[PDB]
């Protein structure tokens, strides 16, 4: 999925710009957010891959409740 | 003795309360250089005391 | 017309004559002698008495 | 005893009139090329450094070494000239466009007049005038500096009427007071030559720099005692937007470049800032206390 | 031409001495009516009371 | 020009009788005014009187506190003289406790203005102040008019006593294990960047560091913090032209053994603040860095 990879890698970057102009209730509850997709990247091992997807998406679900200011 | 003869400047929190009251004015951004007769009914903290 | 209506308030301003009374020794003004400090703004050395 | 003074005279003969007009600027500063005693008048006042081709910049340059010096008695054939000293406060005549608050921080730049005339003559004397710099608060200073500096960069854009538009509006300063447009360095088609020295120093300062920091920041960046270096990496690219799925992941990087030019491109980054020098750091003059009615006189602490 | 200058500005000083202190008495007046001033109440007060 | 005129001491001012009596003893009028002895005739220190608006003077009636002018906009109101205390209320470094106990004093439409003409620029604060010196010989009227010291030594008329520098304790900092026989005093206003609004954090940091150079390496250290928040705030925002991340102005100095603790008491609230004691003023200026 290498093509499609980079592409995704692409989008979390972007995600963080978007996220840090928006006004939060909590600026430092979603610091811990921010930092959690800043910190993405793809492990030598191909296995790791899900694993980090899955924390990259913990990371970014969550925080655009708070966007909408929904519980 | 009738309670109010105005309700919408008589209340706490009236309209012209927050409108005139210094107190609830200074929540707002406003030049303090204009003169405002009124202000001096809605002061009520500087008149309770 | 809408449904409200104002009660414009306004202040106005007389310039007025004021005849004080005071009764005789009704105060004390107690004084010392006037003293002279010193200041220099280099073009012209200003006092103060 | 008596006060230190440097005494000025004047070649040319001064009429009743003429030396009314002095009076006038009794309070004023008058800048000097270098101190001495006895000062023809010649030598005195901003006048000397007056050029065709030579702009503002030059002036500029100049006026940060000469001395400052109030004017301080009108002896009739003579003329006292005091030379201020750091810590004690002096009265200058507002020669400035702008009304002076008490506590503002001024400083001294070359005289700014525009095109359509306002009260400029005083002293024409003998095919000779005695031009006054400009004593204004600080941030004007750090504001029309800039103006110039853009207004520099667009003298090779003319032709466009957004860049049209956009001079007239740097030209034009609006200002807590009593607004002065500033004269357009740009003349005849072509840019004096000072602003064009002084923007290539500063182009060379943002180029030069750009394709040399890379190969000392992919070594700093190893380190990590500071840890920003790293981002500093990513801060090289110059991106507006986020990147495409493209190119970029690092920055460019000049390639193989032989063993020796790499320290003349480096000397060469700081040849240009030695250029910039005089226009980067803006200095205090004086620093008023009290300011006269009608802010004309102001009694200020001297500061240099 | 230097002596009327020398006698001038001594009369200078002395000008500007008898000005100051004639400006001290009435200062001196118009202090002590400040203070009256703020030591005495309006007519209808004090005829309530 | 004799050779015995070079040879002459110099004459000190008070061997020669005042000028006005050097006039009135050659015109032998006596005036009411005892012009014998000139008072306020030895002071190096230079002053400036400041009318301040009552609703200003609060925790300023003890001498010896920082004037700044401030800047706003508003043609009718060109300026405004804040206090360090008053501008306490805004800083980031200052206690909660100590901010909301401070801020209940400046209950005052002349002091809230402040905090409203604080919040109303986008442009940096550092731009909008400029130092003035401290207050003494407050005028505590309807209006007070302080005398305020722009260079020189803070004391009493007759140099009955110093005026000691008062700076609040959570402002003050020090960097150094082991003090200089002298020291040196900068204000120091540091913004860290976040995402609705660059809130800035205030410090007063004594050191006997004078260079400039190594002065702002050692700063760069505690600050590396914000430094790191800066430059991540101009990658993570294009378009965005953020400046200078904390600014350092030169306040003066002290001689590092008058520093103690002490209190401000006022509206019988007792307020814990670092007490330079003989802090002579000398202005500087605010030096952009990153």
């Amino acid at each position: 999925l290498s093509s499609v990879l980079e592409e995704f890698e692409v989008r979390c970057v972007a995600v963080a710009r978007r996220g840090y102009t928006y006004p939060f209730g909590d600026r430092g509850k979603a610091r811990d957010h921010l930092a959690v997709l800043d910190r993405t990247e793809f492990d030598t091992d191909v296995r790791h891959d899900a694993e980090i997807v899955e924390r990259a998406l913990v990371s970014a679900v969550i925080l655009a409740k708070m966007s909408v200011r929904e519980t | 003795f009738a309670a109010t003869h105005n309700p919408w400047a008589s209340q706490a929190g009236c309209l012209s309360d927050v409108l005139y009251n210094t107190r609830h004015r200074e929540r707002l951004g406003y030049n303090s250089k204009f003169y405002s007769p009124c202000a001096q009914y809605f002061n009520t903290e500087e008149i309770i005391a | 017309h809408p449904g409200f209506a104002l009660t414009a308030v306004r202040t106005d301003t007389f310039e007025v004559d004021m005849l004080l009374y005071s009764g005789k020794s009704c105060t004390s003004v107690i004084i010392n002698n006037p003293i002279v400090t010193k200041e220099e703004r280099d073009i012209s050395t200003t006092y103060h008495v | 005893a008596m006060e230190a003074n440097i005494f000025c005279t004047f070649d040319h003969k001064l009429s009743i009139a003429d030396v009314g007009k002095l009076t006038k600027l009794v309070a004023a500063v008058v800048p000097i090329p270098q101190r001495l005693h006895l000062i023809k008048h010649y030598q005195l006042g901003l006048h000397q450094f007056v050029d065709h081709t030579r702009g503002y910049v030059r002036l500029r340059g100049l006026l940060r070494n000469m001395t400052l010096t109030l004017m301080r008695r009108v002896e009739g054939n003579q003329i006292l000239l005091h030379v201020p000293t750091h810590g004690l406060l002096y009265t200058v005549l507002n020669t400035g466009p702008v009304t002076w608050e008490k506590g503002d921080a001024l400083c001294v730049l070359p005289p700014l007049f525009h095109g359509p005339l306002a009260r400029e003559n005083l002293l024409t004397l003998g095919q000779w005038e005695l031009v006054l710099p400009w004593i204004v608060p600080m941030p004007l200073a750090l504001e029309i500096n800039q103006r110039l500096l853009i207004m520099g960069l667009f003298s090779l854009d003319r032709s466009y009427e957004e860049v049209k538009a956009a001079v007239q509006q740097l030209q034009t300063i609006t200002f807590r007071d009593a607004t002065f447009t500033i004269p357009d360095p740009v003349i005849d088609q072509h840019l004096l030559i000072d602003m064009k020295t002084a923007c290539l120093s500063m182009s060379m300062v943002a180029n030069l720099a750009s394709e040399l920091t890379m190969t000392y920041v992919r070594k700093l960046a190893l380190e990590d005692s500071s840890m920003l270096l790293v981002k500093c990496q990513e801060l090289l690219m110059r991106l507006d937007r986020e990147r495409s799925v493209g190119e970029p992941r690092t920055p460019a990087r000049p390639q193989h470049v032989s063993p020796d030019d790499e320290i003349a491109r480096l000397s060469a980054l700081f040849v240009m800032l030695r250029q910039l020098d005089d226009l980067i750091r803006e200095q205090v003059v004086f620093t008023v206390c009290d300011v006269s009615p009608d802010n004309k006189s102001a009694t200020c602490i001297f500061k240099g | 031409l230097d002596k009327i200058l020398n006698v001038e500005a001594m009369h200078t000083v002395l000008r500007a001495l008898k000005n100051t202190a004639d400006a001290m008495e009435r200062g001196l007046i118009h202090s002590f009516l400040q203070t009256l001033l703020r030591k005495a109440p309006p007519y209808f007060v004090v005829q309530t009371l | 020009m004799d050779a015995r005129a070079v040879a002459k001491r110099p004459r000190d001012p008070a061997d020669e009788d005042n000028e006005l009596v050097t006039a009135l003893k050659a015109k032998r009028e006596v005036n009411t005014i005892s012009v014998r002895y000139l008072y306020h005739a030895d002071h190096q220190a230079l002053t400036a009187r400041f009318f301040v608006p009552e609703g200003l003077v609060e925790f300023e009636a003890q001498p010896g506190a920082l004037l700044i002018r401030m800047e706003t906009g508003c043609d009718s109101p060109r300026h405004l003289y804040i206090s360090l205390y008053l501008l306490g209320i805004r800083a980031s470094n200052v206690s909660a406790s100590t901010r909301c106990l401070l801020e209940s004093v400046y209950t005052a439409s002349a002091a809230r203005a402040a905090l409203q003409w604080l919040d109303l620029g986008p442009h940096l604060l550092h731009r909008r102040l400029e130092t003035l010196g401290c207050v003494k010989t407050v005028s505590l009227g309807i209006t007070s008019l302080l005398t305020c010291v722009m260079r020189g030594y803070l004391y009493n008329t007759l140099k009955t006593e110093v005026f000691a520098l008062m700076i609040p304790k959570d402002m003050y900092l020090t960097w150094e294990e082991t003090r200089g026989r002298l020291q040196y005093v900068y204000l120091i206003i540091v913004y860290d960047y976040d995402g609705p609004e660059t809130r800035p954090g205030i410090y007063v940091l004594t050191s006997s560091i004078a260079h400039w150079q190594t002065l702002v390496d050692v700063a760069r250290g505690k600050f590396a913090r914000e430094r790191c928040s800066f430059v991540n705030r101009r990658i993570t925002r294009p378009r965005q032209i953020p400046l200078c991340t904390g600014v350092i102005q030169k306040l003066g100095w002290c001689l590092a053994d008058d520093i103690h603790t002490s209190f401000l008491v006022h509206k019988e609230l007792k307020l814990s603040v670092v007490r330079l004691d003989n802090f002579s003023v000398e202005l500087g200026d605010f030096r952009e860095f990153v």
